[PDB]
């Protein structure tokens, strides 16, 4: 969520996500906490067996196989954790999730009972207006001249100024907001 | 014909008042959760009172209140049907809402929002009893479709989940599927009869009224979510687990059962229509039932389950015991919305986790929720003497003592073991095995608002049934006399599917692998109908309304005919006559032309 | 939006309910006619076949 | 390139009146729409013209046909007449061809 | 208030009550507590708006159409003769619908005090309705939206000049 | 009438005359007071229609049409002041003058007896209109627009011209009351055959039909608000009134020359309510949906039997209000970010809560969800048809799903769903838009509480 996705998986990180997902449909089918421990520590011991094959055209097949027998007695059902893809409690609250510029709208009277909030408020959008050309200029002169990107962001290099782009970030919504 | 009438008209008034203060200041101020709970406790106290006129003399009314319109030859009123019927269900309907009014005023006190959930809710309690006690069918459309609109807002509380409009969405074209053939029937006696009202319906008895009960009964299959239109009910929830014990378990999806209940007069001289109400309630008893078995989400497993018993139910009617049918209507929501309130007190305490696995021993931590979750399951099993025996058992009698289909009986006797079934895999997944729940223990059931609804609904799980059915009037002649094997053939059916259960699931306590075998992923999945028909039939429907309506006929092809025609046409003609060369000589060439064929028109036509 | 509800409100009430209390008073001390038979050799008015104070008022002295 | 104004910047109408109701820039103006918008909608028509109406009496011949309708099943019982005749008009009043 | 030769409404026979316990009916008391607590402050605000009514008394008639001749008894483009009889059928049509809606009324009324053995009891309503039906079919059924008197008089005729081919022959 | 129209004419030197500034809080109030005056045409205390005039009349069916067209210019003005609001002085006179003129000219339509005032003025109807559009329309389309609008209409209507001075010719009098009582069966032949095509198509073209309805959406899609409303509530109702008067001299050739049009409507239902689903513009999504509903407005007066006319005129009404509604709707969101695509703002319920219930209202009222007369109308005309054929109610359910899912998909993809952050120009809503919404539904709730209004003359 925080990181951006590089351009191509390598091949540990394939075997690393294909470990997880294992697991985690392993957890499934066996419920009884014992069993799981059982039959994982089986799992890392068919993991462990081949993780000292130098050779890669080896290293492709077996990890496909393993796909393939993941796929096959997958779990059609597996535990997914509620705050999280295809949970219960997924988007539940993205609809309390109201952006910090809808402030902009409120009326004076709405804002006379929250003062000190608005001059904070106030303090936050002045140091924005301050930081935004350095920001720009930080980005604009650090762009490798290769021509391939990275969609990373870079730090605050120089002190006094703060990250490029941080508007978003920071002034997030809450993530239980009530 | 007065204390009556003003009660059945002031427990609408009440149901009222809450929602007419929401469009008021006062709302600021007043508790309104509480406010709400008080006028539905009110209003159910008040209801006692025509059930104790009927329980005495059994006499029905018929209470016009409002002229709307009359249209020539036909005239349209607001008129009550107050049969055994309109006041047990309103009455029931009212205690169980006021249950769940507490329990959402404690399962919901994070929502900001929550106010507007009590309004939905009465403005649901409200449809459901005008759906349930009117004489015309324009008023039962009324509620009907008034029921679907407040599922489709109740499910969609959360607008963010992309995943609760889907289901919401779901709901109302299965329901829309219904209301065609609702309309239908409509139509039909609207012709041949002249009346929508019920009175003037009745003598189309001695007719052949297959058109409007298939109407009747496809608006059944969508709303008690029946086989071809079921999978809207357990996705339904996506919604608050008071929402799930409300409508999709217990009032709502029973509208199809009570509607086919209220026009018993005319199946019972149509074959055709029993027979397929048999099968259709046999096969979704079965297929709920199996789907069951192998779901960890306890929402659905108590959904599927609500689905199971509307299949019993629509199997009764099949019979022609429609009173037995409304009998279970009114016993079956007692248990099965305590047994949602348990589900949702798990749920609160261990911070929204849905999922058996992740459940463990509730026993020793939630000992109160546990027991009334344990009455639960018993009453829907039969239990003796429980709510749900003194009707399952009398189901089954009549079912296995009567000319029935075969395989209808032997589903439906397989379907009861299978709710033994997962009854006990809730018991175990649930209550009997050891913790697997985050470490971090926040558990709290000791607020007031969750414990005296849940007992209150246990109380009536308890000694409901047996209070209705010596209260109730004899309506129909039970066979009292058969084998051993028959009338102790349900206890016989819940023992076994208990102990088969209690011994696979010891068994998967083991340490062998555990594997997809193809006829569990045939359950787990719903059978796969979702998979396939709701990415194959709006795949077509979204496609063809592109291509073949949308670009093929009106951007392109109309377009072309009329207007691209005519205009190239003028142009075209245009380019012809106006591309002259300004040559004198050749527009006294033409003027010769025109001499000539004016003389020669001349010659010919006269001389 | 609750300036708009509060204004709506206001502006309804302030016609609705002088409307609401003459029709209360018309309906409780004026009420409504009584049938009856033409006596004969006697002419109704118009407004002499309507039953409503409001109704034959308005009828009478517009129509 | 030809000469044109650039498109403008689209504006906040609370910014510098935020008692705004969307009618006008001017605030004595803006409220005094709002005022006669919401008279002569709500309390006058939606007022006056309701009641007017519901108080319309024997709209489209509706009461009078009734009480006839009354009157006549009363003297039609009463007289051994039937409820409706399946002719409206008297034959009499009527002349067949002589067909032949 | 209303006419019974109009809407009918039997005797209702009531049926004494037969107490056969010690405990009490809770009915009885919670009625005579409602009459003492409801009917009573009603019925006294309604005697004196009643009073009120009293005082201050307002009549109002029936209007009595008198009869003017048919369509029959006009000619074919007289527009003034036609117009009253026009009017006169349309004022004939609204009441003949009232009639039925009256005998619908009728029935349903008669289908529910009746209950179950409304098959008995309940067949002369609906002979009433089966007669009446037949006849507004027969005078005012197949005419379109824009049903007038010529088009319920070319029903009429094509109708008797049917009849009346099947009379004459079989004679 | 003249009570009602005179009024409206002295509008025009009011807008003229008035300073810059109460201009419009003149016109709107007593527009609004004109609409008040037009509640008198409901006192009818008998079965005989009110007759002002050799000229002007009002049946139950002219009256609710013109109530509707006199209570639509306040709200019309209303809508239209949000834009104009940067316009010269001496273009907003123009626009309210536009609108005023066409509330005349169909208050005159509707009221009169003859059906030569009630050509001219149909077709003066297309010079306001056509103004409106192609002047304040905001995109290049608006020509074209205007130009399917004017031709569209001009090849139906002069067919009804000829037929109508045919008729003359034959009977000495275009009058409606004259030519109701005295009428003569049309023999079955070629030359009557193509008089009917004559008499309908130029309305079947205005209702729309389904073959032909492209320069609805064009319109619609490139119109302002208050042409668009004005369009939709009373610019199409006027076909149908039309073929309404005009089909009592055209018996029995109904009854064999409707087969092509109740088949074409009842299946372009389908097919527009279809096209509604996989629709990015909400406007057209809404003018497509105005065309579903239309087609059982002209099946039902083809059949004409009374339920049929009863729902047609219920469903006019409704249909009327209801679209209005929601063009004033989107239009709402259209100021702000200058969008008509229904995709852009889809999560408005987090910032717009009030008026969204403007948006699901309307909706249900799209759909028939009774008791609303949305409903009241489908409903009687589905037993209409159903009593002509058995086999019209499979249409007709498939046009109610479809129905139910398109609206549906509006307001979930419009408002519901997660917040679009980057529209940080979602001002709050205007109290003069709500007060629109509000005085769009109101009258919705007072039909359903009262609807003996709509009905028309067959009750
Ligand atoms: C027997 C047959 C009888 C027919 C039965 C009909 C069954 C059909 C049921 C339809 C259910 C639809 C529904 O879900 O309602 C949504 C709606 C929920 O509103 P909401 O989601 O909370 O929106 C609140 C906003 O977010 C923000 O508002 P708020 O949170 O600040 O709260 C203020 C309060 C509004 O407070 C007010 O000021 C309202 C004042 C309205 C006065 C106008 C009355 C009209 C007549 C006067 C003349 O709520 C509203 O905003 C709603 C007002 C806008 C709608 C206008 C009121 C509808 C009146 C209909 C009667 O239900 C209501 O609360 C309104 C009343 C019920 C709706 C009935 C409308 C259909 C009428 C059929 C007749
Ligand atoms: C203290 C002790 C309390 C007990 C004593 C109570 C005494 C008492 O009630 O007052 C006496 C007195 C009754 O004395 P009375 O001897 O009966 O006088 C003859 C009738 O009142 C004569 O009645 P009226 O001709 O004067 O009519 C008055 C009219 C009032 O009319 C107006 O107010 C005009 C409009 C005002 C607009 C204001 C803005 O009231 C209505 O008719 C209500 C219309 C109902 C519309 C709502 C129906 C539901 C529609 C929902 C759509 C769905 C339909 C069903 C669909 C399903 C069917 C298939 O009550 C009154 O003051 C009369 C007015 C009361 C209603 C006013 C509120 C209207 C809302
Ligand atoms: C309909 C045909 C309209 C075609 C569209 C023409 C057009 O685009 O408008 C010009 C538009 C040009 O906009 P503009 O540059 O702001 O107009 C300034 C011009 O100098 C032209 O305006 P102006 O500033 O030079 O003239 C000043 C004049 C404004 O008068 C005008 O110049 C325009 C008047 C055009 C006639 C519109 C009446 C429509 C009646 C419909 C019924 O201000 C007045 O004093 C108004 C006195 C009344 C003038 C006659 C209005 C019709 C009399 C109706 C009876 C009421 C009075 C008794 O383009
Ligand atoms: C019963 C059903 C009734 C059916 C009638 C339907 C109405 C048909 C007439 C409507 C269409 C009128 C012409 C507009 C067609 C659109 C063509 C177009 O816009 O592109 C062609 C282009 C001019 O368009 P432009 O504005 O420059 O932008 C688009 C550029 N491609 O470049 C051009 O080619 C110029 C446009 C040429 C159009 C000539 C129009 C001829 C006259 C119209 C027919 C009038 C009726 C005649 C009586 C029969
Ligand atoms: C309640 C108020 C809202 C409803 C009012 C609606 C106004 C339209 C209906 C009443 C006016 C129609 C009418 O027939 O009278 C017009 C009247 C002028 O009088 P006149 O044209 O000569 O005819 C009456 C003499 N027989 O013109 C007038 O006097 C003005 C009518 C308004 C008077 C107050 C409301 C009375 C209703
Ligand atoms: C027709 C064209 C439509 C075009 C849009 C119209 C725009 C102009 C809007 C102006 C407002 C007038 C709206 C007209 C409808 C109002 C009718 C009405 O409310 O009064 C009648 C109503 C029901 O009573 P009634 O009609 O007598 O029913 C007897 C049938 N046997 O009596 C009542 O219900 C009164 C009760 C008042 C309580 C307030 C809420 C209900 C009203």
């Amino acid at each position: 969520a925080f990181c951006a996705p590089p351009a191509y998986l390598t091949h540990q990180q394939k075997v690393l996500r294909l470990y997880k997902r294992a697991l985690r449909h392993l957890e499934s089918w066996c419920i009884h906490r014992d069993k799981y421990r059982y039959f994982a520590c089986l799992m890392r011991a068919r993991f462990e067996e081949h993780k000292n094959e130098k050779d890669m055209m080896r290293a492709t097949q077996l990890l496909r196989e393993a796909e393939e027998e993941f796929w096959q007695n997958q779990h059609p059902q597996p535990y997914i954790f509620p705050d999280s893809p295809g949970g219960t409690s997924f988007e539940r609250y993205e609809c309390y999730k109201v952006p910090e510029w809808c402030l902009d709208y409120w009326h004076p009277s709405e804002k006379a009972m929250y003062p000190d909030y608005f001059s904070k408020r106030e303090q936050w959008k002045k140091l924005r207006m301050e930081s935004w050309d350095r920001e720009v200029k930080q980005l604009q002169e650090e762009t490798s001249p290769d021509g391939i990107m990275t969609e990373a962001l870079p730090p605050a290099r120089r002190e006094g100024d703060l990250p490029p782009l941080w508007w978003h970030i920071v002034t997030r919504p809450r993530e239980r907001p009530t | 014909m007065n204390i009556f009438t003003t009660s059945i008209l002031l427990i609408f008034i009440l149901l009222l008042s809450p929602i007419l203060i929401s469009m008021s200041n006062l709302i600021k101020h007043i508790n309104f959760p509480l406010y709400t709970t008080t006028s539905i406790k009110f209003s159910f106290i008040i209801s006692l009172l025509p059930l104790l006129m009927f329980f005495h003399n059994n006499m029905e009314y018929m209470i016009t209140t409002w002229h709307w319109v009359t249209m020539n030859s036909m005239e349209l009123k607001m008129s009550f049907k107050t049969d055994f019927f309109s006041i047990l269900f309103t009455s029931v309907a009212l205690f169980v809402t006021w249950s769940i009014m507490q329990f959402s005023s404690w399962y919901m006190h994070s929502d900001p929002n929550i106010n507007r959930f009590i309004k939905y809710l009465t403005l649901f309690l409200i449809t459901m009893l005008i759906l349930t006690s009117a004489n015309n069918m324009f008023q039962l459309f009324i509620g009907w479709e008034g029921v679907g609109i407040m599922s489709f807002l109740l499910i969609g509380w959360w607008y963010g989940r992309t995943d609760a409009n889907t289901a919401a969405l779901q709901a109302i074209l299965y329901n829309r599927i219904g209301d065609i053939g609702f309309i239908l029937a409509m139509v039909w006696f609207s012709l041949n009869m002249n009346s929508w009202e019920l009175q003037q319906i009745m003598f189309s008895n001695n007719n052949d009224n297959l058109i409007p009960l298939m109407g009747l009964l496809i608006a059944a299959t969508g709303k008690s979510a029946q086989f071809g239109l079921h999978p809207w009910l357990p996705s339904a929830m996506e919604g608050p687990t008071p929402v799930s014990a409300l409508l999709h378990s217990s009032t709502m999806v029973v509208a199809g059962i009570f509607l086919l209940v209220r026009f018993h007069p005319l199946t019972t001289n149509n074959n055709f229509i029993l027979t397929t109400m048999l099968c259709l309630g046999a096969l979704t008893t079965l297929f709920t039932a199996i789907c069951a078995l192998t779901q960890n989400d306890i929402k659905k497993i108590i959904a599927f389950s609500t689905s199971s018993q509307l299949g019993l139910m629509m199997v009764t009617l099949g019979m022609n015991q429609p009173h037995l049918a409304f009998l279970h209507i009114c016993t079956h929501a007692f248990f099965k919305a305590m047994l949602f309130m348990c589900s949702g007190s798990i749920i609160h305490s261990l911070a929204d986790e849905q999922d058996i696995r992740k459940m463990g021993n509730i026993t020793k931590i939630m000992p109160f929720t546990s027991s009334c979750l344990v009455i639960g399951s018993l009453a829907l099993t039969g239990m003796p003497f429980l709510t749900g025996f003194y009707s399952k058992d009398l189901i089954i009698e009549a079912i296995n003592t009567c000319n029935t289909n075969a395989w209808a009986l032997l589903i439906t006797l397989i379907a009861t073991s299978m709710t033994a079934m997962y009854s006990m895999r809730i018991i175990y997944f649930v209550t009997m095995t050891k913790p697997r729940f985050p470490p971090l223990i926040s558990i709290n059931e000791n607020d007031p608002d969750l414990m005296n609804p849940i007992k209150r609904l246990a109380f009536g799980s308890i000694f409901a049934g047996f209070v209705i059915s010596y209260n109730i009037p004899p309506t129909s002649i039970p066979v009292l006399t058969m084998p051993w094997f028959l009338k102790t053939t349900a206890l016989i059916i819940s023992v076994l599917g208990f102990l088969i259960a209690l011994e696979l699931n010891n068994l998967t306590m083991k340490l062998s692998m555990n594997k997809a075998n193809p006829y569990s992923s045939f359950s787990t999945l719903l059978g796969f109908f979702p998979s396939i028909i709701h990415r194959i039939t709006p795949m077509k429907s979204l496609n063809l309304s592109l291509k073949t309506s949308l670009t093929l006929l009106d951007l392109i092809w109309l377009e072309k005919t009329i207007p691209k025609s005519t205009s190239t046409l003028h142009t075209n003609m245009t380019t012809l006559t106006t591309n002259q060369k300004g040559l004198i000589k050749l527009y006294f060439m033409s003027f010769l032309i025109n001499i000539i064929l004016i003389i020669i028109l001349y010659s010919i036509n006269l001389e | 939006d609750a300036r708009f509800l509060r204004l709506m409100k206001f502006y309804l009430m302030l016609t609705g309910i002088p409307v609401i209390i003459g029709i209360t008073l018309v309906n409780i001390f004026i009420g409504e006619a009584e049938l009856a038979e033409i006596p004969e050799g006697y002419i109704p008015e118009h407004w002499e076949y309507y039953k409503h104070p409001i109704s034959r008022w308005i009828a009478r002295n517009f129509y | 390139q030809w000469q044109e104004d650039p498109e403008p910047e689209d504006e906040n109408v609370y910014a510098k009146n935020p008692d705004f109701h969307g009618y006008d820039s001017d605030p004595v103006v803006d409220v005094w729409n709002m005022r006669a918008v919401f008279f002569f909608g709500f309390s006058i028509v939606l007022v006056f013209g309701t009641t007017f109406v519901a108080y319309v009496p024997d709209y489209r011949m509706q009461e009078w046909a009734r009480r006839e309708a009354e009157r006549l099943v009363k003297y039609r019982e009463v007289n051994g007449l039937p409820i409706m005749e399946s002719n409206y008009f008297d034959p009499s009043k009527i002349q067949l061809p002589e067909d032949d | 208030s209303w006419d019974k030769d109009v809407y009918p409404e039997p005797p209702s026979r009531t049926p004494a009550p037969s107490p056969q316990t010690s405990l009490p009916n809770p009915i009885t008391y919670l009625t005579k507590a409602y009459d003492l607590v409801v009917d009573w402050p009603v019925t006294l605000v309604r005697e004196f708006i009643e009073r009120q009514h009293a005082k201050n008394r307002t009549y109002y008639y029936h209007r009595q159409y008198r009869r003017v001749p048919d369509i029959t008894e006009c000619k074919e483009g007289d527009v003034l003769c036609i117009y009253e009889a026009e009017m006169q059928w349309r004022r004939d049509f609204k009441v003949d619908q009232e009639i039925m809606n009256i005998i619908q009324e009728r029935l349903k009324a008669c289908q529910q005090r009746e209950g179950e053995n409304y098959q008995q009891n309940c067949a002369k309503e609906l002979e009433q309705f089966t007669k009446v039906t037949k006849a507004y079919q027969d005078r005012y059924l197949d005419l379109g939206a824009y049903y007038s008197a010529r088009k319920c008089l070319a029903k009429q005729k094509q109708r008797m000049l049917e009849e009346r081919k099947a009379a004459r022959q079989e004679a | 009438m003249l009570k009602i129209i005179l009024p409206s004419l002295m509008l025009l030197p009011l807008t003229w005359l008035s300073s810059p500034k109460k201009t419009w809080t003149n016109v709107t109030s007593y527009s609004f007071l004109i609409s008040l005056t037009s509640l008198t045409l409901l006192w009818q205390t008998d079965e005989n229609y009110k007759n002002f005039s050799n000229m002007f009349s009002s049946d139950p069916l002219s009256t609710p049409l013109i109530i509707l067209t006199a209570w639509l210019l306040p709200l019309m003005l209303m809508a239209s002041q949000n834009h104009l609001k940067k316009d010269n002085n001496v273009l907003q006179k123009l626009y309210i003058s536009m609108l005023i003129s066409l509330q005349i000219l169909l208050i005159m339509t509707f009221s009169a007896t003859e059906l030569i005032m009630f050509y001219i003025l149909f077709e003066a109807t297309l010079i306001p209109t056509l103004i409106i559009i192609t002047r304040w329309g905001n995109q290049t389309e608006r020509l074209n627009a205007g130009i399917y609008f004017l031709f569209y209409t001009l090849i139906g209507s002069i067919p009804l011209l000829i037929a109508l001075i045919l008729i003359q010719n034959h009977v000495g009098t275009l009058n409606l009351m004259i030519l109701s009582f005295t009428t003569h069966t049309l023999d079955a032949s070629w030359s009557n055959n193509l008089l009917w095509l004559a008499c309908m198509m130029a309305f079947l073209i205005k209702m729309p039909l389904y073959g032909v309805h492209l320069w609805l959406p064009k319109a619609h899609v490139e119109a302002p608000i208050a042409g668009s409303m004005i369009l939709a509530a009373i610019l199409l109702k006027l076909g149908s009134y039309g073929m309404i008067r005009i089909s009592i001299i055209l018996d029995p050739l109904t009854k064999y020359m409707a087969y092509p049009f109740i088949l074409l409507s009842l299946w372009g239902m389908i097919m527009t309510s279809s096209i509604c689903l996989r629709q990015t513009d909400l406007k057209s999504l809404i003018a497509y949906s105005s065309v579903s509903h239309m087609a059982l407005v002209i099946a039902s007066i083809m059949i004409q039997t009374p339920w049929s006319f009863m729902g047609a005129t219920m469903l006019m009404i409704a249909h009327g209000l209801t679209s209005s509604l929601l063009f004033c709707l989107a239009n709402s969101n259209y100021e702000r970010i200058h969008s008509r695509t229904m995709i852009m703002a889809r999560g408005l319920q987090m910032v717009f809560p009030l008026m969204a219930t403007w948006w699901l209202m309307a909706s249900l009222a799209n759909l028939a969800l009774p008791p609303s007369i949305n409903l009241m109308g489908e409903l009687f005309i589905t037993m209409s048809l159903f009593s002509w054929s058995n086999f019209t109610i499979i249409l007709m359910g498939i046009n109610i799903i479809i129905t139910g899912m398109y609206s549906m998909y509006m307001i979930i993809t419009t408002q519901r769903g997660k917040l679009t952050n980057h529209m940080i120009n979602l001002q709050p809503s205007h109290t003069r838009e709500l007060t629109l919404m509000a005085l769009h539904m109101i009258p919705l709730i007072l039909l359903t509480t009262s609807p003996k209004l709509i009905t028309g003359l067959t009750m």
